[PDB]
């Protein structure tokens, strides 16, 4: 389906692709004891192997003649056929800890800002009001929008130093 | 050297000073602390209770007078049971009417407790009127035997009394029968057969 | 004042002065006055919307849990409704939304200039009855008995009376929409089987709460 | 004033004394403003005038027996025929559609085009050609808009009856007649619960 992307279920390379991976391990089995840590390890690896190459497919991760899982990132694809699990529902997850992390490192920033020596404290971290500003970041969305709607996010143009033109 | 408490040796609610009519101070929970909820409260106890005392009236009566017989096959109806008993309209129409009904007296009395004195006359007749009364006993015609002058404060110390003991009944007599499943009078008599072995107790623990 | 933590250090904006001002604002949120009023309105049509929701979703399901109606599960009524109704889902969508958008864009107006749905000529004749009564209480049109004009202090309890059950009514929601996602059984459902063995019944013995490999 | 809604009550202020129905039933506060107290007023009395036509007609055509109110407007869905007082009618839905918007356009537009406003509401002359409006007018406005105000009640009444029994409001009037206790509202199985 979408762009000549067969499913990994039903792509035979990808099940080749199983069939030879496990084989090359089911070898490096065989010259070692039934009991011995490099058979019991070798044995998980086939294992985690067999259910990765399984929880893929039940993910239906469309692949091409390569055998190799692809993702869709068009939303309407993705959304419209089910892929959303690829790239777009990880897209806002890695949005919003990124924002939180820039939210909470703004926060702190312009409390140290005034408080005596500025410059001390992004040296010596203040460890306490560091661990007292990471939650405040969990709504960060929120207060950030509030500061859009209130124009506090930004600094005004006529308090910003510029290099002559 | 006060008014009867609900616990000789406890202390009066601070809000329970004694105006209330049976006001023995009791609110553990504080729950009519609020003076103004204290007036509703009030009216509700008396309301509350006075429908309960006829409800109580109308399920032992009824069960008292199939016991000796006298009652008819509708006596023979148990209270919990009466409600699928055949009477002339469906259970609904009856219902309905009665809410119609009560729509008028509810309404009518309610505009006493929000202007207290201001519903006391015949709409359809100017001359016919009920006399000046406290919120909750409307007295005139309300009272027609004319008990309102012959001692009012401990005929009033009767009625709280009785409707407070009518409310507690009725509140047995569901609960007997949501558990026993039986009418109160049999209850009763089970009782009276073996007191000592047909407690609460050992019929849930029977049960 | 009661605060939703003993000993918990009360923000600063939180001035008893809200319905259910308990002084929790850990994040500071509401710490803009403007944030904290938009905030205020946004929670009480929260509460509201869920309060006239879990009512429609427990109700209704007691009552067909004792014969009374017949009620679907309030995550399959959609369905039914649907194939018993036999409006598709697009078109009762559609113009659902028309009808809360313009109810909506009048109250936001009212809010980003408070009292101005009442213009002279604006709603034919009713535009008065859209003037509004402080942040998220509309009097007039809304509240008809006029409960909020008894006095100033029965208006403050059925205020708190609000804030309170609609709180309790909001989390009810996600708890059910959380039971179900993991029990997969109806509200009540859940109660019954947890009054059954209640130390053996709870969320973490549920599969879903805690993935528990280890 | 003709009375109260809730007596004991005393509510309503902006509601003038002379206003003809005025019972002092404002449970919303829709008449404050003065300009909405005009177009409620002509509203109410405009509405009133038409829900007393509507319910003659309505009941009118079954007392004759030429049909229901409700059976009127279905021959042409069918593609029947018109009949009026039995006599028929040769018109069709679109033509009668077209006949009854000029003539209720060039009607209604003039009525509003009046600005004296107490005209709006009571323009006598051509209106009043019997000229009851000599004496006691003030009261006889106070019928008009208690009958009318009784006509809409019973027109929403003549729908619901309809809508829940079906059957046509004289039949129904004597079903609960033949049968009061059995017959009602109650017993419809619209009105009640589920
Ligand atoms: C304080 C008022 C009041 C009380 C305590 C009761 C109590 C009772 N009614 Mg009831 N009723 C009351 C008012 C009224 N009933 C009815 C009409 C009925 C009917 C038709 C029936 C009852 C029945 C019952 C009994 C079974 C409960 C029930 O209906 O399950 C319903 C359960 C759920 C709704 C859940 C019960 C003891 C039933 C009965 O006696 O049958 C054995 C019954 O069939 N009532 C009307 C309409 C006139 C009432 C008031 O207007
Ligand atoms: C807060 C609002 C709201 C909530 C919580 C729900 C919740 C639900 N609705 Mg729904 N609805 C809501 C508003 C509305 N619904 C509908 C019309 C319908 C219909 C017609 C149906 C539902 C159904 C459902 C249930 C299944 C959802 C679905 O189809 O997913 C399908 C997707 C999946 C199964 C994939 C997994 C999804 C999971 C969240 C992850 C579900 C519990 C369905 C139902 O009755 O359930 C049997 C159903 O058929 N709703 C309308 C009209 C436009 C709504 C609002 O206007
Ligand atoms: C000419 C363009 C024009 C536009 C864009 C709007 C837009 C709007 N008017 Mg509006 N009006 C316009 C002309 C006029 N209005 C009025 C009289 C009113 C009144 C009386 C009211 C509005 C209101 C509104 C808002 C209703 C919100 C709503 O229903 O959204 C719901 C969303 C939809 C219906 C979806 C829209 C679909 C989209 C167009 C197509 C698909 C994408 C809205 C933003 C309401 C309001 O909020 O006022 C404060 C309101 O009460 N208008 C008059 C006569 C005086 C107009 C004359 O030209
Ligand atoms: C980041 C840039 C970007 C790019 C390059 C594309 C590119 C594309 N998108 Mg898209 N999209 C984007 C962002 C982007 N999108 C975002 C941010 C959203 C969220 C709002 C969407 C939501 C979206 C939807 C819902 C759909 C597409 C679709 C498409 C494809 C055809 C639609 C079109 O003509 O133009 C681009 C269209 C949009 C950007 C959004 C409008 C939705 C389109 C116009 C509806 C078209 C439906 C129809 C089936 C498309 C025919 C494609 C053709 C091969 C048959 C196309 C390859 C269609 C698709 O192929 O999925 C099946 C489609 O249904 N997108
Ligand atoms: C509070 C910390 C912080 C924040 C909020 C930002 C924010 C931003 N940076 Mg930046 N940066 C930072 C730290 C930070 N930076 C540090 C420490 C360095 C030195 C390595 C840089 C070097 C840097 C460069 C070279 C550029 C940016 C750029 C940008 C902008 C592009 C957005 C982006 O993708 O981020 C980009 C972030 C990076 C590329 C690297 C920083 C990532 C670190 C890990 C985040 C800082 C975490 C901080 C230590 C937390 C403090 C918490 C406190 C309690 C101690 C954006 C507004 C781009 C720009 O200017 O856009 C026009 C760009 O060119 N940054
Ligand atoms: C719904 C019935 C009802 C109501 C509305 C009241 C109301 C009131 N009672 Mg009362 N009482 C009742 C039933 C009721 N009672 C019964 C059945 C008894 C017998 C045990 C008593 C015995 C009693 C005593 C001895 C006294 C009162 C007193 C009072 C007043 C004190 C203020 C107060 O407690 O807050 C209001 C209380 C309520 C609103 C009760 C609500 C009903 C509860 C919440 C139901 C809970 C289930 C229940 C346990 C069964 C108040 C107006 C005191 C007083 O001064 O009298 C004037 C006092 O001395 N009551
Ligand atoms: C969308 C629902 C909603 C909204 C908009 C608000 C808004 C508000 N609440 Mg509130 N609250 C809610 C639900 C909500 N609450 C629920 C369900 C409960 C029951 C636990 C409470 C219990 C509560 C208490 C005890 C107090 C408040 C207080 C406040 C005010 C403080 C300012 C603030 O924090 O900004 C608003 C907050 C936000 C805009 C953040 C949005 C919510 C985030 C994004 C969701 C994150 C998860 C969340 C914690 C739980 C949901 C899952 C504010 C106007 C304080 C107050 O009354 O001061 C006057 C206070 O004392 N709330
Ligand atoms: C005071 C206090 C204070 C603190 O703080 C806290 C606390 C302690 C909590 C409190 C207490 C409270 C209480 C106890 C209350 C109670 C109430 C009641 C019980 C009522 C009744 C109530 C009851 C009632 C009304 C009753 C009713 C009934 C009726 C109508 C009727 C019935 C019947 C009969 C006749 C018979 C038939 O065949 C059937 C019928 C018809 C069915
Ligand atoms: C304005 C107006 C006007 C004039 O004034 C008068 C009047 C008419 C009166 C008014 C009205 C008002 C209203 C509408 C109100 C409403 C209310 C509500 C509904 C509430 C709810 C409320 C609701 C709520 C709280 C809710 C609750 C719930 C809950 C807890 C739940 C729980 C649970 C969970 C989670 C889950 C599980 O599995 C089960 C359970 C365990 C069960
Ligand atoms: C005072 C107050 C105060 C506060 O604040 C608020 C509120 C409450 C809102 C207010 C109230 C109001 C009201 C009550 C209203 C009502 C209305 C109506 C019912 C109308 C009707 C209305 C109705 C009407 C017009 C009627 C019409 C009718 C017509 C034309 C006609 C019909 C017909 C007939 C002849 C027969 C044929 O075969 C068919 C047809 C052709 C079909
Ligand atoms: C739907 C989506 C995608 C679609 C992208 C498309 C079609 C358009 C994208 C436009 C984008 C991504 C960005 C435009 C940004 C423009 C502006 C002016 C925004 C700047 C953001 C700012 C200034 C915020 C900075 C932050 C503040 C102040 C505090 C903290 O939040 C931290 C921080 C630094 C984030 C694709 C690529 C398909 C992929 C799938 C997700």
């Amino acid at each position: 389906d979408i762009a000549g992307l067969t499913p990994c279920s039903e792509s035979a390379a990808y099940a080749k692709r199983l069939k030879n991976e496990v084989k090359g391990l089911n070898k490096r089995l065989k010259n070692y004891e039934a009991d011995s840590a490099p058979a019991i390890a070798l044995k998980a690896t086939i294992e985690r192997t067999q259910n990765r190459f399984a929880n893929y497919a039940k993910a239906g991760l469309l692949c091409g003649a390569d055998g190799l899982p692809h993702l869709i990132s068009d939303p309407g694809l993705a959304l419209k056929y089910g892929h959303a699990g690829e790239v777009f529902i990880p897209t806002f997850g890695f949005l919003y800890v990124a924002g939180w992390i820039g939210y909470v490192g703004r926060l702190y920033l312009n409390m140290v800002k005034g408080e005596a020596k500025p410059t001390e404290k992004e040296i010596i971290i203040d460890v306490p009001a560091a661990l007292r500003l990471t939650w405040q970041g969990a709504t960060w969305p929120v207060q950030v929008v509030a500061e859009l709607r209130a124009n506090t996010l930004t600094e005004k143009a006529e308090n910003i130093t510029i290099s002559p033109r | 050297a006060n008014r009867p408490s609900w616990f000789p040796g406890s202390k009066f609610p601070a809000h329970l000073d004694g105006t209330l009519p049976g006001d023995h101070g009791f609110d553990p929970l504080s729950l009519g602390v609020d003076p103004a909820k204290l007036k509703w409260y009030q009216q509700a106890e008396l309301q509350n209770g006075r429908w309960a005392m006829l409800g109580a009236a109308g399920i032992l009566v009824p069960d008292l007078l199939r016991a000796v017989g006298m009652g008819g096959p509708a006596a023979q109806v148990p209270w919990f049971e009466a409600g699928k008993y055949e009477y002339f309209a469906p259970p609904s129409a009856l219902f309905a009417s009665m809410m119609f009904l009560f729509a008028f007296v509810e309404f009518r009395r309610l505009q006493d407790i929000r202007k207290p004195g201001s519903a006391n006359q015949d709409p359809i007749f100017t001359n016919n009127k009920l006399p000046a009364g406290e919120v909750g006993y409307p007295g005139g015609i309300f009272d027609p035997l004319g008990y309102s002058k012959g001692n009012m404060e401990t005929l009033k110390l009767k009625e709280i009394k009785n409707a407070r003991l009518a409310m507690l009944g009725f509140a047995g007599f569901v609960a007997q029968y949501q558990t026993t499943g039986k009418t109160p009078l049999q209850n009763l008599s089970d009782h009276l057969a073996n007191p000592w072995s047909t407690t609460v107790l050992s019929n849930d623990l029977a049960r | 004042r009661p605060l939703w933590m003993p000993g918990a250090t009360v923000p600063a904006h939180l001035k008893g002065e809200l319905a259910g001002d308990f002084g929790f604002d850990p994040l500071n949120l509401g710490k803009d006055p403007q944030a904290l009023r938009w905030y205020q309105q946004a929670e009480l049509v929260h509460g509201r919307t869920a309060m006239t929701a879990v009512a429609g979703i427990l109700i209704p399901g007691l009552l067909t849990k004792a014969g009374v109606l017949n009620v679907p599960e309030w995550y399959e009524a959609g369905k039914v409704s649907a194939e018993q109704t036999g409006i598709a889902l697009g078109p009762l969508l559609a113009v659902q939304l028309f009808m809360c958008g313009f109810v909506e864009g009048k109250r936001w107006m009212d809010f980003l200039k408070p009292g101005s749905q009442s213009e002279a000529g604006s709603f034919l004749g009713f535009e008065a009855s859209f003037k509004g009564t402080d942040n998220g209480y509309p009097g007039g049109p809304f509240d008809p008995m006029g409960m909020c004009n008894e006095s100033e202090a029965k208006t403050k309890d059925l205020k708190l009376k609000e804030i309170k059950n609609g709180r309790l009514a909001m989390l009810a929601c996600l708890g059910f929409a959380a039971q179900y996602g993991a029990t997969g059984k109806g509200p009540l459902d859940n109660l019954a089987d947890h009054l059954a063995a209640p130390l053996k019944t709870t969320f973490v013995d549920n599969g879903i709460s805690i993935p528990i490999h280890l | 004033r003709a009375g109260n809604w809730l007596p004991g009550s005393d509510a309503p202020a902006w509601l003038p004394d002379d206003l003809p129905g005025n019972y002092g039933f404002d449970p919303l506060g829709l008449c404050k403003d003065p300009a909405s107290l005009k177009r409620f007023t002509e509203s109410e009395v405009i509405h009133c005038r038409w829900a007393m036509l509507g319910a003659a007609g309505c009941l009118g055509v079954e007392a004759l027996g030429f049909g229901n109110w409700y059976d009127a407007p279905l021959w042409a869905i069918n593609g029947g025929s018109p009949t009026w007082f039995g006599i028929s009618v040769p018109f069709d839905l679109n033509t009668l559609l077209a006949v009854e918007f000029v003539a209720m356009a060039a009607a209604e537009s003039r009525r509003g085009d009046e600005t004296d406003a107490a005209k709006r509401i009571y323009p006598g002359g051509a209106f009043d050609p019997l000229n009851f409006a000599k004496g006691d007018i003030e009261t006889l406005k106070l019928k008009e808009i208690k009958n009318g105000r009784l006509a809409m009640m019973a027109c929403l009444g003549f729908v619901a009856q309809h809508a829940a029994t079906g059957k046509t409001p004289l039949q129904a009037l004597g079903d609960h007649i033949g049968n009061p206790w059995g017959s009602n509202f109650a017993t419809n199985g619209v009105s009640l619960p589920f």
